RNA sequence: AUCGAGAGGA
């Protein structure tokens, strides 16, 4: 009975974050699940159920979602930083839903990504001139730059390559920022591991 | 018409931080100092918080359909 | 079978059968609204 | 001298760098509604019969 | 399938194209093919028409496929060129300071259609292998087409003097052999001009060869300036303050000579030439005035201008722009005309209540002494508003009686 | 007490604030409904004559009184109850009000038998009513108020109801009445041609138009003739001055020439008198004009007397219809020869055709006016014959019976509802496009079109002049806004502090003007007006003074006093020319401006003061105006103005430009309009991107109005997360823009990437919109109602069966109720039934008419709302709910005329980055830029970016000196930036920085109602027409595309014969038709018998097949129809 | 309407090969390796990769069209050599990479997080 | 469904 309709309420929970630490890699894809549309080996149920009956709006947020797994909970909710608002509710709305949370990443859908910003860097005086600044004088140095202030770049460096990268990798709350950075070398690695198995299988096929 | 959850571009979560963002702003400070405050660096984010239109406080001056 | 109604102005639920005028019985109010189906809608949160 | 006609179709025209100048990319809903009468032979029965 | 766009104004806003299936709901065409339909990306829509007989299905791949179309016999040259992306990086490309490093080349040699396969010989082999953008674009070229044009940015007193044949701006376009011998190319080579590389190709090498020399160009272009990168932001909208300080000079100048011509016509002191009235002779003068002053300040801003420019580096390519939107956005916008005059006393003996009667001076009359990036003043901003109503009115009637 | 430049900024924009706080933005809307009703209808009923109706005994039947009350509907039952707004809007009724008027009918036979029957509050109709005007329900109630009866506070009215559909007037122009304008047709008779459209003050007449011109040179000298109304031959102006009772040529030229010492005015009207010199008398020239017209009266007596009518009557109604007045119309006509021989010596300008001060905005009221006064009239007219067949047979009548209130209901509501602005029966002399369906898809639509101004030109005329911006638009109209199709320039909408004057009596500056030094007109001599200064009224010369100046001076502190005079009554002294003209009419558009004292503003700083604490001391906007301190100019009157842009212009100067201003702008941005004033730094784009914008500002989505929950509109779009822009200027304050935004701040950067951005499109990114970007929800209603017109046929919702429903699709019907109604919530896709509506039969006694959903759409059921319409059936509202996530091919637009289609998306990972890993929402090509020189687009992705670091709302008003490029860019390079707003950016695919540093920043982003969903369309082989068995017309109809004359000639000079008959006969309409090889005319063909013959030859063996078009087989038949023979010979 | 579904970016299609190893004619010693649902993120690698080889003289690769899910990956070695042996060592070591990546990556977690 | 009108798009 709340002012925004059904889709936006499930965007809206789609996008909460959701602790992955350790279940994640224990739970399969709907797609390899060998149960029905759902399981407890490839989903993860939450509950939401509230009513306005007092006077003062209901701010039904994240901490209203109520999980069957404890591991896998709203962040805000873990255990400051506010909980995520999901409706406002006036005296007399309701809101009652039942959702199913699942394993993906990135590719699929933005909200099964990790990261709240990655910046990445490298080369932070231009030595290897990958970029040409008209007037390199007018441009700030990069945190990373080691380079006295009255000079503004590097001397160009003919024979360098990119190396030294720098990376800030901030986590939205699921994974933490190092278990994204060590989920991301091992996927890496198993698509390479996956994409050579095939490469073998086409090389002997042959 | 409500507080957006992730920031659009980097994906860094703002729902939370609106309600904090009006409690800071109305203990006088500036809103780049409530931003600053709420831990907002990237001006992405900061767009998100800065430029929110909160309707949802004017839709629910509406009676709902059932009582 | 009931196809119960809401009121537009009191809010009230009350059943109307067809060929029935469309009055709310405890205020007479003109418009009514249906309710919210009971059939399973799933939405993927994307 | 004008008339409407059969097997048209309209929409939003958009960039494609990765078209040749002689493509143009079509969506599979206009696509899956316009069709092309094929004559049969035993060239195409097998290819037309899977279709 | 026929490709069309209305108005259907000549036999190229109907073409034949073979039909490519992709994901979303929109009609995706080439970029070079744009400029035939007059067709660009901003809500344009476009009819498909599918032939339903092997006769017609026949005819159209024989008359109206897209390469067959691109010579018009209209004026005897391309229909279709390389447009805004590709050109601007063309340009960039073709320099003679573009050096590309072995994975670079690889990338690029990725997107040539027509490549035998053989890495060519970098143009530097010590102390780093480097190939250099024309030796790139050469593998684009096709067959051994021979062509002679000359770089947006020639100079008309080189061809003169020595270094004709060496040319020290790099302009002079040479394609020997198929091969980019040197010169920068732009839109004199690529576009739709007549007897330009896409011309020639089509002329000596098929319709064919020609449009995977389109598709080539294309592809290993956008892809190159996905290293390069090309913008456009308020730094190239900016002048130093040596060419603001000319620019306001100019200006004032040009103010005080209109007000000397005022004074003499104030105090009969000015006599008329033969064949117009006082009147006209004044207003002849003034718009001189005036004329000089905008074109001396946008000399000024475009030789204040860098190489790095991204206004130039469009303007120079010809992807898009003049050298007088340059000098609008950067030194001044100038004298805002309607129905060819200046602005006129819609009030009495006046252009705006903020005037006093009778004043015939340049910021009176709609002189936008100001550039874009300025900004304009009210009255400058209203004047302004009026010229470009006069431009929005004559496209919108202009159209009825053209198609009639 | 002077505020100070410093000051100045805040002290301006603050006047501005308490302006819309007074008047709002549909100020003129409410202004004209509430003159309408409070004067214009109690005039024309009490102008209307009373109708004496005898045999004997007479009825007289005078209206004396009207009452309105408030808005109230009527049920079945009868019960009146008031109806509010929304209800109306949801039930399809029309927000009308009872009009009674109280009638007295007096009864008198013979000697003196007379009483009087006073018949109080007789219903005479009912008159729909604007939305917040002061006769509605929504008038001075609160937002808690309006909230709780599901009303949006934000909405401003100004608009009808009816049928449920909300209609707005427009305001429509025309050319002012009582002026005489002399303007020279190039390509006439005429040499010059002076005409006056006249118009009595309570208007219950057409505007007859009188025109006095020249003869063009080549009998002797140049002639002055007069086109009367009603008579259809020139008449020489010396007979018409005859024919009013002056005869004597020097009376004439008294009235005409004020000064005689000027031969050349003289030896110019000689001609005029030697023409007529056989004509000497009164009577004669009466005949004259009688014979002239085209209704000569054999016998002199009532030619004479039809020509006295005609002057007395017709010619310049304004100058007085009564008799005794020819002194007053002889001194009017003479001003009129005068100025027209003024025109003719050079010695006055022509006027103007495109002068606003020359032109009169008809709006609501005044339309209404001219709509009642024909109405009842006709009304009027009924009950005349009504009660004429009553008393012919000797007996009394009721006079309610003879009021049948449909004409006055049903014709206002028929010409609000259509447009057509007449009567329903002249339904093509009528004037279409006057009240429209209020643009409800964004609130700045909205306003816009409740603010919106028409030129009745004619879209067919290829003129520009018209078209063309005219220098007094300033301040009036938006220099921007107009549409750029078929109707630039002719389509205007108001300035922002624009205000269009509701009309007042000139009854208390005439009797002013008696009791000040003013002459009358009828008692001075002629030789009095050389040196004295003519005063006008309305066009009316009613008098003359002596020295004008302390006359004005005395007029313009009444008018700033609020005394007598009120504040839109316009007072233009015109020097060279000795006339005063005072206009208290209405359509008058008018600015406010601060008043200049000798080089001071009137405006002090303890005004500032007071107006800070506006709230608190009800010190207000009318209190400013009340002090003298601000004023209301017209156009005609600015002419006489001399501005200061700004008060910086009062400095005393090195040289001063002026020195003696009289006015102020309140601020040059107020120039724009709604649409305008919500482009950040207007004066750095092109204007036509600003016009462009202005015109794409109406399709962007937001949030249109906040009650859109309870609004059953057939489309609407909803943006999910609009924002207020990082970067605004200080109008939108006051549009409401901050309150219903229709964008959102996307970090855009300009940039070549993979080039699917060029020509006019932009990337945008994928991961953005899975986070909600750009996300919108489509709102589709669906009506239905069940008719029970009659027992032979009647409709009913109920869920159909495939044993009793005869024309029933193969679409399942299981998603419908018993009620044969949907439920909310239930998924919907294309072709389903949302309606189960059956209709009875004369498959047996009922026919399925259900209704289906618009084929591909793909929505989820929003509500169903069930109510009883006016007449009383069951009526169903059913608003289906479809999210559209942006796609490709979907148009997006910046504020400054920057639109294009989305080419692709990328994730987050595959768009560029910059050190800090931000990617951009949307990248656009930089080609957009030059050829356009939209740097306002630059300029506020600057100012946008030290916003968003800086954390403030930018200020991008247009001609602001404390905000320049430098400035900004000094602001950004202290938050670590690049000043010029470029920063290095890595290639996503690669992660190798881009050579070239991008420019990147936040910028205010609009998504258009144009989705490529709602256009994408294909055929092959779908529904044809009726009469011509082609393809249909429309994606709606499962049509198919034109191949038009144009494509024939492409195909044609293609030299493709096959595909041209493919397309223009086998793709569209292939058909074969039998014919006779004698006579060449279709056969009658008998397939199944193999029996073919001519009836005409009597042959059965030679005839022949023939392949030919269905449209070129029904061409020939209707040639047929004409008696053409067209013979389709084979051999 | 026309939206594919997220998961046909990655995921394979029923009978759809996720490599396939084409010979190029145009030169000798040369193949293309046409991969599905890949993008940039490993094409990139394996590319790079590859132009570490001596033995490699030629490795590019291309995403045809961003609107579909396929990369391309041309490798031309020397005679003596192979580019399916050239592909092969590739991943090969890539993977150690990754690995010796990780495994210093967590070394560098427990320093940190303990001292 | 037709017709007309209006508003829009390129
Ligand atoms: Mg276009
Ligand atoms: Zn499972
Ligand atoms: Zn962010
Ligand atoms: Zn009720
Ligand atoms: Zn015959």
């Amino acid at each position: 009975s709340s002012v925004l309709h059904d889709e936006f309420i499930a965007h809206r929970l789609g996008l909460i974050p959701l602790t992955s630490d350790d279940i994640v890699d224990k739970l399969q894809y709907s797609r390899d699940c060998t149960c029905e549309e759902f399981c407890p080996e490839c989903s993860v149920e939450f509950t939401l159920d509230v009513r306005c009956n007092e006077d003062q709006t209901r701010h039904v947020t994240s901490r209203d979602l109520i999980s069957n797994s404890p591991r896998v909970i709203p962040v805000t909710s873990r255990n400051e930083q506010d909980d995520i608002l999901i409706v406002k509710l006036r005296k007399g709305q309701e809101l009652r839903l039942r959702a199913y949370a699942k394993k993906g990443f990135g590719k699929e859908h933005a909200k099964w990504n990790p990261t709240a910003g990655v910046a990445f860097e490298y080369d932070p005086d231009n030595a290897l001139r990958h970029t040409v600044y008209p007037k390199p004088e007018e441009w700030p140095k990069s945190e990373y730059s080691e380079l006295d202030e009255d000079e503004s770049q590097a001397p160009y460096d003919p024979n360098g390559k990119p190396e030294r990268f720098y990376y800030n990798v901030e986590s939205c709350g699921s994974l933490r920022p190092e278990t994204i950075v060590l989920s991301a070398l091992s996927g890496l690695k198993k698509k390479l591991s996956d994409l050579q198995t095939q490469l073998s299988h086409e090389i002997q096929s042959d | 018409m409500i507080i957006p959850v992730r920031c659009f571009t980097c994906g860094k979560i703002v729902g939370n931080k609106w309600e904090a963002y009006l409690g800071l702003l109305q203990a006088e400070y500036t809103e780049g100092d409530a931003l600053d405050a709420l831990g907002l660096k990237r001006y992405c984010c900061r767009r998100m918080l800065l430029a929110h239109v909160d309707l949802i406080e004017k839709l629910l001056n509406y009676a709902p359909l059932e009582k | 079978q009931p196809m119960i109604y809401i009121c537009g102005e009191c809010h009230t639920e009350n059943e109307i059968k067809s060929r029935d005028p469309i009055r709310c019985r405890e205020c007479g109010y003109r418009i009514m609204y249906k309710k919210r189906t009971k059939r399973l809608v799933v939405f993927d949160a994307r | 001298m004008g008339k409407r006609v059969d097997f048209s179709a309209r929409t939003v025209i958009t960039p494609d760098p990765n078209l040749s100048i002689d493509q143009v990319g079509v969506p599979r809903s206009i696509a899956a509604n316009m069709t092309f009468a094929e004559i049969v032979t035993p060239f195409n029965i097998d290819r037309l019969q899977e279709l | 399938v026929i490709f069309n766009r209305q108005p259907t104004l000549h036999k190229m806003s109907m073409m034949g194209h073979r039909v490519r299936i992709l994901p979303w709901s929109t009609f995706r065409l080439n970029l070079s093919v744009t400029t035939p339909y007059n067709a660009d990306f901003d809500g344009d829509e476009m009819n498909l028409h599918l032939p339903q007989s092997l006769e017609t299905r026949a005819e159209i791949q024989e008359l109206a496929m897209v390469p067959r179309m691109i010579v018009t016999p209209q004026s005897n040259r391309p229909v279709m060129g390389i447009v805004q992306d590709t050109l601007t990086a063309v340009r960039k490309f073709t320099k003679r300071d573009v050096f590309l490093e072995r994975g670079e080349v690889m990338n690029l040699l990725m997107f040539l259609s027509t490549w035998d396969g053989k890495v060519p010989q970098p143009a530097i082999l010590k102390p780093r292998p480097l190939w250099t953008g024309k030796q790139i674009f050469s593998l684009i070229i096709p067959g051994h087409i021979n062509c002679i044009r000359t770089h947006s940015t020639h100079p008309d007193d080189e061809d003169s003097g020595p270094y004709k044949h060496i040319s020290p701006g790099d302009t002079k376009v040479v394609v020997e052999n198929g091969e980019l011998i040197m010169g920068i190319l732009c839109k004199k080579s690529l576009g739709t001009s007549a007897g330009s590389l896409v011309h020639i190709s089509y002329l000596e090498m098929g319709h064919d060869i020609t449009r995977l020399f389109y598709s080539n160009i294309q592809t290993v272009i956008n892809n190159w300036l996905l290293i390069e990168g090309h913008t456009i932001g308020i730094g190239d909208s900016i002048a130093d303050s040596k060419t603001y300080q000319d620019i306001q000079n100019t200006i004032k100048k040009a103010k005080q000579d209109v007000i000397e011509v005022i004074e003499k016509a104030h105090n009969n002191e000015l006599e008329p030439t033969p064949g117009n009235t006082l009147r006209q002779t004044f207003e002849n003068q003034v718009n001189r005035i005036l004329n000089d002053a905008r074109d001396k300040t946008g000399s000024s801003a475009q030789k204040s201008l860098s190489e790095y420019n991204n206004f130039k580096s469009m303007v120079v390519s010809g992807a898009k722009g003049s050298k007088i939107n340059i000098s609008q956005v950067i030194a001044v916008v100038g004298q805002q005309n309607v129905e060819g005059k200046r602005i006129p006393f819609g009030f009495k003996h006046r252009t705006l209540p903020h005037f006093i009667k009778d004043d015939y001076g340049p910021e009176s009359r709609g002189f936008v002494e100001n550039s874009y990036l300025a900004g304009l003043t009210p009255t400058e901003f209203f004047f302004h508003a009026m010229g470009g109503r006069e431009g929005l009115i004559d496209t919108a009637v202009k159209t009825a009686e053209t198609g009639y | 007490d002077e505020i100070t430049p410093d000051l100045w900024q805040e002290a301006c924009w603050i006047v501005i604030s308490s302006y819309f706080d007074e008047k709002g933005l549909v100020r003129q809307q409410l202004d004209s409904f509430d003159e309408f009703i409070q004067m214009s209808v109690q005039r024309i009923v009490e102008d209307a004559p009373p109708i004496d109706l005898q045999a004997p005994p007479r009825y007289l039947l005078k209206f004396e009184q009207i009452y309105l009350s408030k808005p109230t509907h009527w049920e079945r039952d009868g019960a009146p109850s008031p109806m509010m707004p929304n209800e109306a809007r949801l039930r399809n009724l029309t927000y009308s009000a009872p009009l009674y008027v109280d009638i007295t009918k007096t009864v008198i036979k013979e000697g003196e038998e007379q009483l009087q029957t006073q018949h109080q509050k007789t219903f005479i109709g009912k008159i729909p009513i604007m939305l917040r005007s002061t006769y509605c329900l929504l008038n001075g109630l609160t937002d808690r108020d309006l909230c709780e009866l599901n009303e949006c506070p934000l909405d401003p009215g100004g608009y009808f109801i009816i049928n449920g559909s909300e209609k707005v007037l427009i305001a429509q122009e025309k050319m002012a009445t009582n002026t005489v304008y002399v303007f020279a047709k190039k390509d006439s008779k005429y040499a010059y041609t002076g005409e006056c459209r006249s118009c009595l003050e309570n208007s219950s007449r057409p505007t007859s138009t009188i025109w006095v011109s020249m003869l063009a040179r080549g009998a002797i000298g140049q002639r002055i003739v007069a086109t009367l109304p009603y008579i259809k031959q020139e008449v020489p102006i010396i007979i018409v001055f005859r024919a009013l009772g002056f005869v004597s040529d020097r009376d004439i030229l008294e009235h005409i020439i004020y000064d005689f010492e000027d031969p050349e005015m003289m030896e110019m009207v000689k001609p005029s008198l030697d023409e007529a010199f056989v004509i000497q008398e009164q009577n004669v020239a009466l005949n004259f004009i009688g014979s002239r017209g085209a209704k000569p009266g054999v016998t002199k007596e009532k030619r004479i007397k039809y020509a006295k009518e005609v002057l007395q009557k017709e010619m310049l109604p304004h100058v007085g219809v009564s008799d005794f007045c020819e002194t007053k119309k002889a001194y009017f006509l003479g001003y009129m020869v005068h100025r027209l021989l003024l025109a003719a010596l050079g010695r006055r300008e022509l006027d103007d055709r495109d002068h606003y001060g020359n032109k009169r905005l008809d709006l609501a009221g005044p339309l209404l006016a001219f709509l009642f006064r024909g109405m009842f009239k006709n009304l009027l007219k009924e009950v005349r014959i009504y009660a004429q067949k009553f008393i012919d047979r000797g007996k009394d009548f009721n006079l309610e019976l003879a009021i049948k209130t449909r004409i006055i209901s049903d014709g206002l509501k028929y010409s609000l509802a259509t447009g057509n602005w007449g009567d329903q029966k002249k339904a093509h002399q009528a004037r279409a496009g006057v009240s429209q369906v209020l643009n409800r898809l964004t609130f700045a639509s909205t306003l816009s079109h409740l603010r919106r101004l028409n030129s009745p030109i004619g879209r067919d005329g290829k003129l520009a002049k018209p078209r063309q911006l005219h220098n007094t638009l300033w301040g009036m109209v938006c220099p921007a806004e107009t549409p750029e199709g078929h109707a630039v320039g002719l389509v205007k909408n108001l300035a922002l502090m624009a205000y269009i004057s509701v009309g007042s009596q000139p009854s208390p500056i005439l009797e002013f003007l008696e009791e000040w030094s003013m002459e009358n007109l009828e008692e001075i001599s002629p030789a009095a007006i050389a040196d004295a200064t003519k005063i006008f009224v309305n066009g009316c010369w009613v008098g003359i003074h002596k020295d004008p100046e302390q006359l004005m001076n005395t007029l313009r502190k009444l008018r700033r006093q609020m005394d007598i005079i009120v504040s839109e009554v316009s007072m233009i002294r015109d020097i060279r020319e000795r006339e005063i003209r005072i206009y208290t009419d209405a359509g008058r558009i008018c600015r406010p401006l601060l008043i200049v004292e000798k080089q001071k503003l009137l405006l002090k700083k303890r005004h500032i003061d007071q107006l800070k604490e506006r709230e608190y001391n009800n010190y207000s906007w009318q209190d400013l105006v009340a002090s003298g301190v601000v004023e209301y100019i017209d156009t005609l009157e600015e002419e006489t103005v001399m501005l200061a842009m700004t008060p910086d212009d009062l400095q005393e100067k090195e040289v001063a430009y002026c020195s003696t201003y009289t006015h102020c702008e309140i601020h040059p941005s107020m120039i724009l309009g709604v649409c305008a004033s919500i482009i950040p730094f207007p004066d750095h784009n092109q204007s036509p991107r600003n016009t462009y914008q202005s015109a794409m500002g109406k399709q962007a989505m937001g949030v249109y109005i906040t009650n859109f929950h309870v609004r059953m509109d057939t489309l609407a779009h909803v943006l999910y997360y609009p924002q207020k822009p990082l970067v605004t200027t200080r109008s939108m304050e006051y549009l409401r823009f901050r309150e219903l935004p229709a964008g959102i701040n996307s970090i855009v950067a300009i940039a070549s990437y993979t080039g699917y951005n060029q020509e006019d499109s932009v990337i945008m990114n994928r991961s953005a919109v899975d986070r909600g970007f750009f996300r919108s929800v489509f709102y589709r209603s669906y009506k239905e109602q069940e008719s029970k017109k009659g027992f032979d046929q009647e409709e009913v919702f109920e869920k159909p069966t495939r044993e009793t429903c005869q024309g029933m699709r193969h679409a399942i019907y299981d998603k419908l109720d018993d009620d044969g109604l949907i439920a909310p919530g239930v998924r919907v896709s294309g072709d389903d039934v949302i309606i189960g509506k059956t209709v009875t039969l004369p498959r047996y006694t009922k026919r399925d008419c259900s209704t289906f959903l618009r084929t591909s759409e793909t929505g989820i059921v929003d509500q169903v709302m069930v109510t009883l319409n006016q007449e009383g059936y069951k009526f169903c509202k059913i608003r289906v709910r479809s999210v559209r996530i942006p796609q490709i091919g979907d148009k997006f637009a910046s504020r400054h005329g920057q639109k294009g289609t989305c080419g692709i998306q990328y994730r987050q990972e595959d768009m560029p980055f910059t050190c800090e890993g931000i990617t951009p929402d949307i990248i656009i090509n930089p080609h957009a830029i030059p050829s356009r020189m939209t740097i306002g687009h630059l300029i506020e992705c600057l100012q946008g970016k030290v916003s968003a670091n800086k954390g403030e709302i930018g200020d991008a008003t247009p001609f602001n000196d404390a905000v320049n490029v430098q400035k900004i860019s000094n602001l950004l390079s202290d938050y670590g930036y690049h000043l010029r707003g470029n920063e290095v950016l890595y290639n996503g695919f690669t992660g190798r920085k881009i050579t070239s540093q991008i420019f990147i920043g936040p910028t205010y982003y609009q998504r258009l109602k144009h989705m490529v969903d709602d256009k994408i369309h294909s055929r092959a082989r779908g529904p044809i027409q009726i009469l011509n068995r082609q393809p249909m017309e429309g994606r709606s109809r499962d049509g198919g595309l034109r191949f038009g004359e144009m494509e024939r000639d492409c195909q044609i000079a293609h030299g493709a014969a096959q595909f041209l008959r493919e397309r223009l006969f086998e793709a569209s309409d292939p058909y074969q038709v039998h014919v006779c090889n004698l006579c060449g005319i279709m056969a009658i063909a008998n397939t199944r018998t193999h029996t073919y013959e001519c009836r005409g030859c009597r042959n059965k063996t030679q005839i022949s097949l023939v392949r030919m078009p269905y449209a070129c087989k029904l061409l020939f038949q209707e040639l047929m129809s004409m008696s053409i023979a067209p013979r389709m010979m084979s051999v | 309407m026309n939206a594919p579904p997220a998961f046909e970016s990655f995921l394979l299609f029923e009978g759809e090969k996720k490599i396939t190893i084409n010979k190029d004619t145009k030169v000798p010693n040369a193949c293309l390796f046409t991969i599905n649902k890949e993008d940039h993120t490993l094409g990139n690698i394996i590319k790079s990769q590859l132009l570490k080889d001596p033995q490699v003289l030629f490795a590019g690769y291309k995403v045809p069209h961003p609107l579909e899910h396929k990369i391309i990956i041309r490798v031309q070695t020397t005679p003596d050599y192979s580019p399916q042996e050239a592909f092969t060592n590739a991943i090969t070591d890539l993977i150690s990479e990754l690995s010796l990546l990780e495994e210093r990556f967590r070394v560098a977690i427990k320093d940190k997080q303990e001292g």
